[PDB]
RNA sequence: AAAAUUUUAGGAAUAGUUAAUAAUAAUUUAUAAUUUUGAUUAGAUUGUUUUGUUAAUGCUAUUAGAUGGGUGUGGAAAAAUAAAAAAAA
């Protein structure tokens, strides 16, 4: 239960605070009509920092697609059939929210990729061994179900007839 | 009703022990040397030993060797069938043996009885495949059973097999040899190979020519 | 919990039941998990009453001296297989007179036919082991139509008692797989002229008669006299 | 009598049985006081010594390697290849269980567990030379309010300390 | 305490206890009755108990309501008197 | 894989990873081959158990009739291959978009 | 589960149980013999200075005479009185 | 039950504590969760009260 | 008073068994000293002691152990020409002549160091010992014989004892092996004939010794050491490469869990070997690694090695920082002996599930501690992780560096 | 399984006679189903062409409500309660119906009864659910008296002070020992509230 | 009667007739000479049957004379063996183990000799 | 886990020792720790505004309890014996 954290502070200070970008990715899929096999695009939706490189970019991508379809092999990322550097930051690109950027998948290969990095990893190192699911898609409060309710079985001084002074210096 | 409390930890669920308060206070130095001076008693040890502490019974190793070390309470064996006794006890009577006899091992000891002595111990195998090892026999089983009790001459439990076959486990027995030994016919079988009725003699009343 | 009877309701300990939960109460005792027992001690215990004027012999003693006449041999091993059958039949007895070990047949237990209740279990696999009365047997359970995916151990296996009837379409040879029986309401159609439900979930049989009248009779309602 | 007593015991911890049967067997002989009920039988009385068995092993060759063994009577050996891949397995099953330490003793014998020695000094006793090594006498010898009243001092200073 | 009829499996055991708990079927079919008719009696009892709790609840909550508006009255009171010593000081 | 297609589930081949790779990324990988072509430097187990077979019971009739079960252990002892042997056509209906009509065995 | 179970109160599932309501009575004689509705737990925990977990009264099995008849006269008034504080 | 929500706040200030925000916006995403929006605006009415 | 001086009041020393027996009494007795329980005792300068000892109820704390080393150096100055005599068939042997010197240095390296006023001796005597007569001596006598190293785990380690007992006391390795192996050669250092005589190893620790004994034994050396390529990219020297294969062995580093054992100090060993063979090698990595075939069977075999070793390290430093102090960051030691698999072993299993001493035994076995990277592990690892990229690469997107660079504030905050 | 029900609403919707294929073929085994789907699928048992098959098929549905962990709900029960007649097929317990019959027949007979509809303040209502009494009922005293000599008591004793005479105090306890502490031995004046509360008690 | 401590049985003659086993309450039992355990299942079995239970309960008197025979402290139906001072058959004064006669246990038993000399008489 | 409060008519030394620690399971470092504001040991020794007395902040009494080698079982050793604490119909 060491959390790093042995006081109660209700505010959030900056050490957690990140600037990030939504940056949409789209993926070439194909989908089975009447006809036959239609290719139609594929939007993976990412929060990433302004100061990440393209290979965080394809790496934020990765680890949080959650579809066994979608990044089954290697792919480049490329934006208007120009490909992108993967060493290059996104500020030397002019990478904003509008900027449509695909991924150009090679199905000849296959993406061996180790997932040793938490889905919710910040600088306070608080992460969720069930946490299944990305930080910025789940909620803030909700219900807990886990635990239980306990309610106070011992008392202090007052414990019968008549309450005189109950023992409250105890 | 529980003994979780009363004895250790490793004698859960133990049945069958000689007496299991002997195995709680081994640790004493008094019963300490009776431990090993009983495994010195019991034999099979070159050097003093003492069973483990979490053990009641004596180990798998150590009872291995005992077991194959005992001699058989046979000894001398004069007859071929004596010598299979031996090899039967060996290879299906092992120390915590896996493997089961087969009706054609059951046919082998069948067909090595020479004097009555041989049936006493070739019947006794076969309750053990029945009974204790519960094999299902073959379709000739009767076959071989009822031409082993003939050449040592005793038809009298050969017809014992008839009145009750089944708990016996002669889940086939032919026509033939059923009216040959209740009287209704007088031979059992034909001979493939010589043309003539066994036994030989009803041979000479049946068939007065040899015929291929 | 995961299953308590009638909820959580402790006007006495005996509303809780004599087990709060199908889970074993601690985790260091998985042999305290809730299952179907069987009577063992009326089961394995057989009547040695037809041993009786029977020498039996015992294994190790393979001298001549010791040796018996063959009739009396026969009549030791006769007596012996009485002996195992005298209580009831085992599932191991059962498979080893069958065809390919009873691969496919459906063993039941006396008591799992009468009542409302209805299972059997269709025999997959059987190990022996040297002494052929016990060993491992696993099967698929049919209860009340519903059929296991996998094969379970057939627990109380060796204890006698079991029942099947052979039936050769059943019969799955060792080169084959033992197929796995069809759930009335997944894999085959729902028929009522082929399999009709004796029970169901929310359903409890009508009071007999005799149960009634011998109800009335003790608690004093009904004029028991002699 | 206190030299039999922990004679006895340094032998059943050094795992000799026939040193020790043939000491009490040797005290109930002599009529040393406290040991004429224990009297054991020789069950080593056809086997040799063993240190008359390693001399003999290194320079009948069929009983010279299986003289060590010791056999009931109703036993016979084995095949000397097949008794021979026999022995070595019972060696490395001796050393297998004697390797795995028992939890809680703090890598003791048992006789050694509980066996604090100070002399008869130590427990409100003096010299005498018949008592050579003896342990002093349990604290339930000399129980307290009963030799002065309560809130009153008894001469025994260090008597309870062990 | 399981009550042990006389009409129950006998154990013809000499090595424990001579009476299983191998039941008759009429004595299923009693059990389910008596087992019913203290059914009745642990519902009323299982509906007190939460009407009880929820009795309970609903007046620590009126009486917390009251104890919070006196109890932020008296404070106030005694924060600007705490506030007026300390400017005389 | 009948009913909707998984990507790199049907091969042409077996994949080739080098003989250093071979214990780091070949654990935990699945694929379906056409025809009992087994890998190299790997000794072939057949399972004859009926003990063991019986767990395919449920796949051998409602799907695809398992023919044969081998054990591939190799020459380091590291890195078993558990190879079934399915004999064609299934008894499921198979999409014509599924991964399953990309197999000669599995349409024919 | 001790090794030698105490034979005279034994119980179910352990120490100390839940909470029980029961009522207590003193070590004297009958005569002078109440009782207290006390909360407690299965097992009487006999090494604490809180023996008990909470106090709901005090029940005296002994009847007394109605010293408030002439009160207020109401039906069956005049009867034996039971005293008990819940 | 959800009233539960509204109690354990309660106690909360009975107690001497000073309830933070969390604990306000908690207690009606609970209350609300349960469709109980009477007891949510108590509980809004329990924070301007303090 | 140690049996030794039993040994040497006077008998005749050129008997065999004599020295023999001297041999094995100054091994027992290094032995007892080097695995003493030093639990309770402590070395704390006391006023009191001044003009006499410690004290007579604090003698097994305070003055054991001095007294013990102090005899060990008296008799290591009486017995180191009788057990290791000069180079002029011998009395004893070149693996009980080292096992001696082994626990001789054992001994010496654990030497107590804290001097008192109370001592009358010199203080020169609580540093350690200088055995480079009796390495040399061993050195002799191992390459007097044949097959002293040979391929199996004890040899193995005792290669690793014999390498570091040439690169703590300054003796070259190349006098361990025979000269005909040496000549053609002007001069080797010790780390070249580290890896070009080590043995392939059947466990990462070994390897991690092997690779730490290379580091160590060429401190400036360490380019002459592993450098086997030219500067545009050619393989230079192909003895280099087949030792250097044959240290990331498969048995070794092949499973995905083969660094589970391994703790922050020695994935700091791993990372830096990792980055001086790139380092010094650069030339050839960046030409072969990107978009080139090679035809040479070996060089694929070490590449393939290299790579798997670098993700291998990789990711044990990802389980380091990213999951500190897990169930699944712990570490073992190297054939550990957990005492509850052979206490199941040894008892009478009647219901199987019923495991006894399962209170005592789940929690125990031979070393075993849950792991979490420090400032100095941390520090290092983000050096070594850099140093592992090429230098184009921009070390601001490198993601493990910042999450290491991050952890370090966090942890020191 | 939202996606399915629908799809199982249509079938049934629709009168096809399949939506029991569709639900066991994919959605009986493979999904974490509600009751709420039988809710449909009954009225697609109840078109079927003998009184057998609708019955064989409700009662397999309950067997797959016992089987695969979900519970029926309260208006499937209600939907096969109101084909009793036709059916036959028992949807409550017999533990539910002899609580039914014992509690209605109770409270329709307390609903008729004129007497037993008073309100009883034992049973209706707590009074009080706090853990201090809401008014001041004099104690503590927080001062010794004669023959005590432990003052202050310590732990689980309310008296802070000695009675008459104490060792000389600063601060704020000396403007308690003296003013500011309860005395409930004052016959004139009980031991004072906190502001406001004094000043309408003044009298 | 299903205990050794209640003796129900032995007071058939403290009673008249079925009524008067039914009407007596605990003190009409004391004054009739009953102990109070006895009393006290008299009284319980009569209330018990009142209720509806009629006495179907198993005699639990040899069972429990069965546990009694071991050193059970509790009597919590368990079995603890008694262990002698001599509990192995080399320190009772048996020196080692039996050898077993194998010339003595390999002869031919009398039903073989006489089957051998019938077959001797039938085959020539 | 912490604070806190004992006594000796002839008053002196104490230690499996104190802190640090990448150290579970301490091969290291240190000018270490307790004590004349009364320590350790030895003697007496359950404590407790509950008892008694008196004008008395004085004097005088006490019976709630706990228990590192009997079994690593058990959630917890408290386990060799207790008129109830009613112990699963
Ligand atoms: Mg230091």
């Amino acid at each position: 239960h060491d959390t790093d954290r042995h006081y109660w502070r209700a505010v959030t200070d900056d050490p957690r605070v990140q600037h990030l970008i939504p940056l949409r990715i789209r993926f070439k899929i194909f989908t089975w009509v009447t006809s036959g096999w239609e290719q139609r695009m594929q939007v993976v939706q990412i929060m990433a920092p302004k100061d990440s490189t393209i290979a965080q970019v394809k790496d934020l991508v990765i680890v949080e697609n959650q579809s066994p379809y979608l990044c089954v092999s290697s792919f480049h990322l490329a934006i208007d059939g120009k490909e992108l550097d993967p060493q290059k930051t996104l500020g030397e690109y002019g990478i904003t929210e509008q900027s449509q950027i695909d991924a150009i998948e090679q199905n000849d290969h296959l993406l061996h990729r180790d997932d040793e990095r938490p889905r919710d990893w910040t600088v306070d190192e608080i992460t969720a061994e069930d946490v299944k699911r990305s930080p910025y898609k789940e909620m803030e409060m909700q219900p807990l179900q886990n635990l239980a309710p306990r309610y106070e079985a011992r008392p202090k001084g007052y414990f019968g007839r008549t309450y005189y002074s109950g023992m409250k210096q105890s | 009703a529980s003994l979780r409390y009363r004895r250790p930890y490793w004698m859960m669920f133990l049945k069958g022990v000689d007496n299991w308060k002997i195995y709680t206070v081994i640790q004493q130095p008094d019963h300490q040397r009776t431990e090993m001076l009983y495994q010195a008693w019991l034999g099979g040890l070159d050097r003093p030993y003492t069973r483990p502490k979490c053990m009641a019974n004596q180990p798998l190793w150590l009872s291995k060797k005992r077991h194959m070390l005992r001699k058989e309470r046979l000894d001398g064996p004069e007859t071929p069938l004596e010598k299979y006794v031996l090899e039967w006890h060996k290879k299906f009577h092992s120390f915590q043996g896996t493997e089961r006899p087969t009706p054609d091992d059951l046919h082998t000891a069948l067909d090595l009885v020479e004097r009555p002595l041989d049936l006493s111990y070739a019947l006794q195998l076969l309750g053990q495949c029945r009974n204790l090892n519960n094999i299902r026999f073959a379709k000739e089983t009767f076959l071989v059973f009822l031409e082993a009790c003939l050449r040592v001459g005793r038809r009298d439990c050969a017809e014992y097999a008839l009145e009750h076959a089944e708990p016996l486990g002669f889940w086939f027995i032919d026509e033939d040899h059923r009216r040959y030994l209740q009287g209704e016919q007088t031979w059992y079988k034909l001979s493939p190979l010589d043309n003539l009725y066994y036994p030989v003699e009803e041979n000479a009343k049946l068939n007065e020519g040899r015929k291929p | 919990r995961a299953d308590p009877l009638n909820g959580g309701s402790s006007m006495t300990l005996g509303s809780k039941g004599s087990k709060l939960s199908p889970e074993p109460h601690r985790r260091r005792m998985p042999w305290t998990a809730a299952k179907e027992y069987v009577p063992g001690v009326v089961l394995n215990a057989r009547d040695k009453m037809v041993l009786d004027g029977v020498q039996l012999l015992d294994i190790e003693s393979i001298d001549r001296a010791s040796q018996l006449d063959p009739l009396e041999v026969l009549r030791a091993v006769v007596a012996t297989r009485e002996y195992n059958i005298s209580t009831g039949k085992n599932i191991f007895q059962l498979a080893s007179q069958a065809t390919y070990n009873g691969r496919g047949q459906r063993f039941y237990r006396k008591e799992w036919q009468e009542g409302t209740y209805d299972k059997y279990v269709t025999l997959s696999a059987i190990d022996f082991d040297r002494d052929g009365n016990k060993g491992t047997a696993y099967g698929y359970i049919t209860f009340h139509g519903e059929t296991t995916t996998r094969p379970v151990q057939v627990d109380f296996a060796d204890v006698p008692g079991w029942y099947m009837d052979f039936v050769e379409e059943r019969a799955v040879p060792f080169t084959g797989i033992v197929p796995p029986p069809p759930s009335i309401g997944t894999d085959v159609p729902v028929d009522p002229h082929s399999y009709r439900l004796k029970a169901y979930p929310y359903y409890d049989a009508p009071n007999p008669p005799e149960f009634v009248e011998r109800l009335l009779k003790d608690r004093g309602v009904l004029p028991d006299t002699p | 009598p206190t030299m039999v007593k922990f004679y006895h015991d340094c032998l059943v911890r050094n795992n000799r049985p026939r040193e020790a049967s043939s000491l009490m067997r040797l005290a109930a002989e002599r009529g040393v006081h406290g040991y004429e009920d224990k009297w054991e039988a020789d069950v080593y009385k056809g086997r040799p010594l063993d240190s008359e068995v390693m001399n003999e092993s290194e320079g009948q060759a069929s009983s010279l390697a299986f003289a060590s063994l010791m056999l009931r009577g109703d036993q016979r050996p084995l095949p000397e290849n097949l008794q021979a891949l026999l022995e070595e397995e019972t060696t490395r099953n001796i050393e297998a269980e004697r390797s795995v330490p028992v939890p809680f003793s703090a890598g003791l014998h048992a006789t050694e567990i509980n066996s604090v020695f100070r002399p008869r000094v130590y427990r409100q006793l003096w010299y005498k030379w018949q008592h050579i090594a003896n342990r002093y006498r349990p604290t339930a010898a000399l129980k307290r309010r009963q030799l002065a009243p309560r809130d009153s001092p008894t001469g025994i200073p260090g008597f309870y300390r062990i | 305490r399981q009550i042990r009829p006389y009409y129950n499996l006998p154990s013809k055991s000499e090595h424990g206890r001579k009476m299983t708990g191998f039941l008759t079927p009429y004595r299923h079919w009693m059990w389910k009755q008596n087992e019913l008719w203290r059914n009745v009696h642990e519902a009323q009892f299982e509906h007190l108990r939460r009407v009880y709790k929820r009795q309970w609840l609903e007046s620590f909550r009126v009486n917390a309501d009251e104890y919070i508006y006196k109890y932020n009255i008296t404070k106030a009171a005694q924060l600007a008197q705490w506030e007026c010593e300390m400017k005389e000081q | 894989a009948a009913s909707s297609p998984v990507p790199h589930i049907i091969g042409s081949k077996h994949i080739d990873v080098p003989r250093e790779h071979r214990l780091r990324l070949l654990p935990g990988m699945l694929y379906l081959l056409d025809g009992d072509t087994l890998p190299g430097e790997f000794t072939i187990n057949r399972v004859l158990d009926p003990t063991a077979l019986q767990y395919y019971g449920r796949l051998s009739s409602q799907i695809v009739t398992v023919e044969a079960v081998r054990m591939l252990v190799p020459d380091d002892l590291r890195l078993l291959c558990n190879c079934i042997t399915f004999k064609g056509p299934l008894h499921l209906p198979v999409a014509p978009y599924a991964s399953l009509a990309s197999l000669r065995g599995a349409s024919q | 589960a001790r090794a030698v179970i105490k034979r005279r109160s034994p119980q179910l599932w352990g120490a100390p149980g839940a909470p029980i309501i029961r009522m207590r009575g003193h070590h004297v004689v009958w005569k002078f013999q109440s009782y207290d509705l006390v909360v407690e737990h299965t097992h009487k925990r006999r090494n604490s200075d809180i023996r008990l977990l909470h106090y709901l009264g005090k029940h005296c099995p002994h009847p007394q005479k109605s010293l408030w008849s002439p009160d207020t006269p109401v039906a069956q008034d005049r009867h034996l009185f039971m005293l008990t504080t819940v | 039950i959800p009233q539960e929500a509204l109690h354990w706040l309660l106690r909360m200030i009975v107690d001497n504590f000073n309830p933070q925000h969390v604990h306000y916006i908690a207690a009606m995403k609970t209350l609300q969760s349960a469709g109980e929006l009477d007891m949510a605006r108590d509980v809004w009415k329990i924070m301007e009260r303090q | 008073p140690s049996p030794v001086d039993e040994c040497l009041r006077g008998g005749s020393s050129l008997d065999k068994r004599l020295i023999q027996e001297v041999r094995e009494r100054f091994v027992s007795f290094c032995r007892e000293y080097v695995l003493m329980d030093t639990s309770g005792m402590k070395s704390t300068i006391l006023s009191t002691e001044l003009n006499a000892g410690p004290d007579y109820e604090h003698y097994d704390r305070r003055l054991r152990r001095k007294r013990h080393w102090l005899a060990i150096r008296h008799r290591f100055e009486d017995v180191r020409y009788v057990i290791w005599p000069d180079v002029v068939n011998p009395s004893l042997t070149a693996g009980e002549m080292l096992e001696a010197l082994l626990w001789l240095d054992a001994a010496s390296t654990f030497c107590v160091r804290k001097v008192h006023p109370s001592d009358l001796g010199d203080k020169s005597e609580f540093l350690p010992l200088d055995l480079q007569r009796e390495v040399e001596v061993v050195a002799c006598h191992a390459r007097r014989d044949l097959d002293f190293f040979d391929p199996s785990a004890t040899s193995l380690e005792q290669f690793t004892a014999c390498a570091a007992l040439c690169v703590n006391h300054r003796v070259p390795f190349s006098l361990f092996f025979p000269a005909q192996d040496v000549c053609g050669d002007a001069s080797v250092s010790t780390g070249q004939c580290i890896v070009a005589n080590a043995p392939s190893p059947h466990t990462a620790l070994g390897a991690v010794r092997i690779m730490a004994l290379i580091s160590e034994g060429s401190g400036s050396d360490i380019g002459k050491t592993i450098m086997f390529s030219d500067a545009f990219g050619a393989v230079t020297r192909f003895g280099i490469l087949r030792g250097l294969s044959r240290v990331m062995s498969v048995e070794a580093f092949g499973c995905k869990d083969a660094l589970e054992n391994v703790n922050e100090s020695e994935l700091c060993i791993i990372l830096h070997f990792c980055a001086e063979v790139r380092e010094q090698n650069a030339a050839f990595f960046r030409r072969y690694e990107a978009s080139e075939e090679d035809s040479d069977p070996q060089q694929v075999s070490f590449l393939a090695k290299y790579q798997q070793l670098s993700q291998i390290a990789l990711a044990r430093c990802k389980r380091l920082l990213y999951h500190p102090d897990s169930p699944r960051a712990q570490v073992m030691s190297e054939d550990g002996y957990i005492p509850l698999v052979e206490l199941q072993r040894h008892a009478e299993g009647t219901n199987k599930a019923a495991l006894i001493h399962y209170n005592l035994g789940i929690r125990s076995a031979q070393g075993m501690r849950r792991v979490a990277l420090g400032a100095q592990s941390s520090a290092r690892l983000a050096e070594l992780v850099s140093r592992l990229e090429e230098a184009s690469a921009r070390v601001s997107g490198n993601t493990l560096v910042n999450d290491l660079v991050h952890h370090l504030s966090h942890k020191a905050a | 399984a939202d996606m399915h029900l629908q799809v199982v609403e249509t079938m049934v919707g629709c009168g096809t006679m399949k939506a029991n294929d569709y639900f066991v073929r994919n959605v009986l085994r493979q999904f974490s189903w509600d009751s709420r789907f039988l809710e449909a699928l009954y009225v697609e048992y109840r078109r079927q062409d003998d009184v057998d098959m609708w019955a064989e098929l409700t009662k397999r549905a309950l067997v797959w409500t016992a089987r695969y962990n979900a519970p029926a709900s309260e208006r499937l029960r209600r939907l096969i309660e109101d084909d009793y007649d036709t059916i036959r097929v028992q949807t409550r317990t017999f533990r539910e119906l002899a609580v039914f019959q014992f509690r209605d027949v109770e409270e329709r007979r307390h609903s008729r009864d004129v007497v037993n509809e008073l309100p009883n303040p034992w049973y209706d209502y707590v009074a009080h659910a706090l853990p201090f009494p809401d008014r001041d009922a004099g104690y503590p005293d927080e001062y010794g008296d004669l023959g005590q000599w432990r003052a202050p008591g310590g732990p689980g004793s309310p008296v802070r002070g000695p009675g008459y005479y104490a060792p000389p105090m600063e601060g704020e306890h000396q403007r308690g020992y003296t003013a500011e502490w309860r005395d409930l031995r004052n016959p004139m004046r009980p031991p004072e509230f906190p502001t406001p509360w004094e000043r309408k008690y003044r009298q | 009667d299903i205990h050794r401590l209640r003796p129900t049985s032995d007071f058939k003659a403290s009673f008249k007739d079925w009524n008067d086993l039914f009407t007596c309450d605990k003190r009409q039992l004391r004054v009739r000479g009953i102990p109070r355990m006895t009393r006290d299942a008299i009284r319980t079995a009569v209330q018990a049957f009142q209720n509806g239970n009629p006495p179907e309960r198993f005699d639990t008197k040899e069972e429990w004379l069965y546990y009694k025979q071991f050193k059970t402290v509790d009597y919590s139906y368990r079995v603890i063996p008694e262990l002698p001072e001599k509990y192995r058959p080399h320190q009772s004064g048996i020196d080692q183990a039996p050898l077993p006669d194998y010339r003595e246990i390999n002869k031919m038993p009398q039903w073989a000799e006489c089957e051998e000399r019938r077959q001797s008489k039938k085959t020539v």
